[PDB]
């Protein structure tokens, strides 16, 4: 039976429960750089696009 | 004719085996696959409206071993109902076992199998980060254009049971009626900016009022505030995002008002992180079964 159409919503604070400091302060700033630094896909588009311009032109 | 269950049951082969043992289906298995899930795509609205219950998954990113750890965990189609936020490609080392078996999955499962766009769904970023690369590898370019036009076609955002506001990215300034949502035609390619351009790529910030400049250089980043209006106007509970990795699989925001969810465990080499699915059950109580990161 499908779920696909054309109440509230609350959390099971005990699956959430299963699931500050100097160094750990450290290692959230740690991460947040690396994932900045990840993410980079906005520096690339417009040479993306000159890569794929070309590559038509190919043909 | 193209053999679903034939092309499902290879690509699940390889479930106990050591994580990187390659399935190698055929050229026009894989086209096939793109053209009948287009199709589907294109016959269903742009804007799903979902029924609970059914879980959850944000980005994969080509970590097929990891997309076989949540369909264990969670039962394998049809046992559940899935719905997954996009990022299906690139960054990962199986792109194309990846794609295959959840292009498999919605052409059979049509009405219980669901997948929105992400921001890797799309040429302007697969060039560059890994899909290209793969189809080139393995196939030829031809295979990787198919999949372009494909991916054009992907849903952009669910609501489920009118309280749960889903879609990759986050919000945008240009989303003020969720009619706007449902005019964007299809096929279409992901503009530099404006509102399909923004719930691909925003993100929430905790330090931000409104709306700021996003590091990505590609939309904008919003503040709590936003996010609270946005419910508030618009009689919502959730909103449920993908996008950013995070260390233990999902993340809160604003109150618990929205949520940030990631799939892929010990993201591409680069990251310890968890990653998560949520579960959401009938009266929509929602809670999260964890990948931890490997020891």
């Amino acid at each position: 039976k499908g779920i696909l159409k054309n109440k509230s919503q609350k959390w099971d604070e005990m699956n959430i429960l299963a699931t500050l400091s100097p160094e750990e302060r450290e290692k959230k700033r740690q991460f947040e750089m690396k994932r900045k630094l990840h993410y980079n896909e906005g520096l690339n588009i417009k040479l993306a696009r000159q890569l794929i311009s070309k590559d038509l032109h190919d043909d | 004719k193209l053999n679903i269950d034939s092309i499902i049951q290879r690509l699940l082969e390889v479930r106990g085996s050591k994580p990187g043992k390659n399935v190698q289906l055929q050229e026009n298995e894989i086209r096939g696959l793109c053209l009948k899930s287009r199709e589907i795509f294109l016959s269903q609205p742009i804007l799903l409206e979902l029924e609970a219950p059914l879980k959850i998954c944000g980005d994969i990113h080509g970590q097929y071993y990891d997309l076989l750890r949540l369909f264990e965990y969670g039962g394998f189609p049809p046992e559940s109902n899935y719905l997954f936020l996009g990022d299906y490609v690139d960054r990962g080392k199986q792109s194309l076992e990846t794609i295959c078996l959840l292009l498999a999955y919605k052409i059979k499962y049509p009405e219980n199998f669901f997948l929105l766009r992400g921001n890797h769904e799309c040429a302007s970023i697969n060039r560059i980060y890994g899909f290209y690369d793969e189809c080139k590898r393995r196939y030829n370019i031809k295979l990787w254009k198919t999949f372009t036009d494909c991916f054009n076609c992907l849903p952009i955002a669910a609501i489920v049971d009118e309280k749960i506001f889903c879609c990759h990215g986050g919000l945008s300034p240009d989303l003020q009626s969720m009619e706007q949502i449902r005019r964007i035609m299809r096929p279409t390619d992901v503009p530099d900016q404006g509102l399909l351009c923004d719930l691909l790529w925003s993100d929430p910030d905790k330090d931000v009022l409104g709306w700021g400049e996003n590091d990505r250089g590609v939309s904008f980043t919003f503040g709590a505030e936003v996010v609270a209006k946005f419910l508030h106007k618009h009689d919502l509970d959730l909103i449920c995002r993908a996008h950013q990795v995070v260390e233990d699989g999902y993340e809160f925001f604003a109150k618990r008002q929205l949520v940030t969810l990631f799939s892929a465990p010990n993201y591409c080499g680069e990251f310890d992180n968890a990653g998560a699915m949520m579960s959401v059950d009938e009266t929509l109580m929602c809670s999260f079964q964890i990948l931890k990161p490997a020891e």
